[PDB]
């Protein structure tokens, strides 16, 4: 029952930067801590074992430090291949559990860009089939963290939406995100105002896009 | 497989030997 | 060259069984502890099971969510690691990685005997999808542009590709002639066991009365092709 907390969850970096990410354990684990890299489309790979030992073949730009509960992974000069998600992993439990942290995604820095928000009502074609999908699009934003809340007649929706997010765009370095609210036709038809509310670092106050069913 | 008596040694043998020594 | 060659996995019904495999080269397999690690959708990396050399017992350990349903085994003479999955559940849907593990002995005297266990080499992963669905082509629905989908001079429109199985579908716009501003999102596996995805594009709002916009959807596993014209709806 050991916990690992990585921070930041997202790190904006440029090619050539000195990068530092951290792993906090809920208790002293001495040096029973390892670091991994995972790029989409590649096998994960070990970088550091026992807190600071570099794996053979891994570049000297990687280094690990720490003993006890505060651990750090450092990249001395970020290269393009380093844009990836990095995980810490402990091996200190008596019954093996080998917990990984939630990961820190390192992506290409650009200027903050708030999302452009669009809402789409369900089509009449879909409605005839007994289901209603409401879609909220968050387009071309940065950084990646964004929150979408669905409100139907001012009731906060929970458990009936799903989100998908693109990988960082190769041209403008932005992200896009879709959130889909799923309702039965019965439920859809007995409410009027459908709203998605978006928060993001680029937004000084939340952006709400809404429509009224039947209008 | 020339040697009929050839086996393997790895990190786990080390740890068990060090434990056996400490105790 | 060190290689961990993994099976294709595939698609199984809840309650069913599957046995992903991992065939290794480039190192002495029989001298190496092995593990399975998985990545479930949305969640992070999660260790599944490990097995030692046959001569050590073998020693076997399982993660709590799979204990009593999964069996890890090995065949040294073939360099093969297995994960026998039984009584599969939708929660088991994930990418499964085989790993060659090592232990770093602790050389501090009072910790002699303890070691830091880590995953030293990883395979590329095998996808396992647990779903009650059978092969099924999608419905395509329009995401119609409006005032509530207008950013001054820009409009957003799209297609919702809903309730298909298995992956993949391909989506193009105007038969490939429209690529700028397109975003086709990763599919999501819904609670029903069917996939859904959206494709959107942003265009000059003035072009909505000049250009037609059609999303071309192809789901080859079911031989389903659909072209959906998406028009403004106020």
């Amino acid at each position: 029952d050991i916990r690992l907390t990585q921070s930041p969850s997202s790190l904006s970096a440029s090619v050539g930067d000195r990068i530092t990410i951290t792993c906090r354990a809920s208790q002293s684990i001495k040096d029973y801590l390892n670091w991994y890299k995972h790029r989409p489309g590649e096998a994960p790979k070990l970088l550091i074992y026992s807190a600071s030992k570099l794996r053979s073949g891994v570049s000297s730009r990687f280094s690990g430090s720490g003993y006890g509960s505060a651990f750090t992974l450092t990249i001395s000069s970020l290269q393009p291949e380093d844009f990836a998600t990095y995980y810490c992993q402990e091996s200190y439990s008596s019954v093996p559990m080998y917990i990984f942290g939630q990961g820190t995604k390192v992506d290409l820095k650009r200027t903050v860009a708030a999302p452009s928000v669009f809402i789409f009502p369900p089509s009449d074609e879909q409605l005839k089939s007994g289901t209603a999908s409401v879609v909220c699009l968050l387009n071309n934003f940065y950084p990646r963290e964004a929150k979408v809340q669905w409100k139907v007649d001012n009731a906060l929706q929970s458990g009936n939406s799903q989100e998908s997010v693109t990988e960082q765009d190769s041209k403008d370095s932005t992200y896009s995100l879709s959130s889909t609210l799923t309702l039965s036709k019965a439920d859809y038809e007995k409410h009027k105002v459908y709203a998605c509310e978006v928060t993001h670092q680029g937004l000084s106050s939340p952006v709400t896009k809404s429509f009224n069913r039947g209008e | 497989e020339l040697d009929k008596w050839a086996s393997l040694w790895n990190w786990f043998d080390i740890t068990n030997w060090l434990w056996y020594i400490r105790k | 060259q060190v290689q961990l060659v993994q099976s294709g996995g595939g698609l199984v019904k809840p309650g069913g069984s599957l046995t992903p495999s991992c065939v290794t080269s480039g190192f002495t397999f029989s001298n190496t502890w092995m593990s399975w690690v998985r990545q479930t959708p949305g969640k992070g990396l999660e260790w599944v099971a490990r097995i030692s050399r046959v001569g050590d017992g073998p020693i076997i350990d399982y993660a709590a969510p799979v204990k009593g349903r999964f069996i890890i085994s090995r065949d040294d003479s073939r360099n093969t690691l297995f994960l026998h999955m039984n009584n599969l559940k939708t929660e088991d849907t994930a990418v499964y990685y085989c790993t060659a593990d090592e232990g770093a002995p602790i050389l501090r005297f009072f910790e002699w005997g303890y070691y830091n266990y880590y995953m030293d080499v990883w395979g590329k992963g095998t996808t396992v999808i647990v779903s009650s669905a059978s092969t099924k082509g999608p419905s395509v629905f329009p995401l119609a542009p409006s005032s509530k989908s207008t950013s001054g001079g820009t409009a957003a429109l799209g297609c919702l590709v809903k309730d298909y199985f298995p992956e993949p579908v391909t989506v193009s716009w105007n038969s490939g002639a429209l690529t700028s501003g397109v975003h086709t999102f990763p599919a999501v596996l819904q609670s029903s066991g069917l996939y859904s995805l959206s494709s959107v594009v942003t265009v000059p709002s003035s072009s909505l009365g000049t250009q037609t916009y059609i999303c071309n959807v192809n789901h080859k596993p079911s031989n389903t092709k659909v072209d959906k014209r998406v028009e403004p709806k106020s």
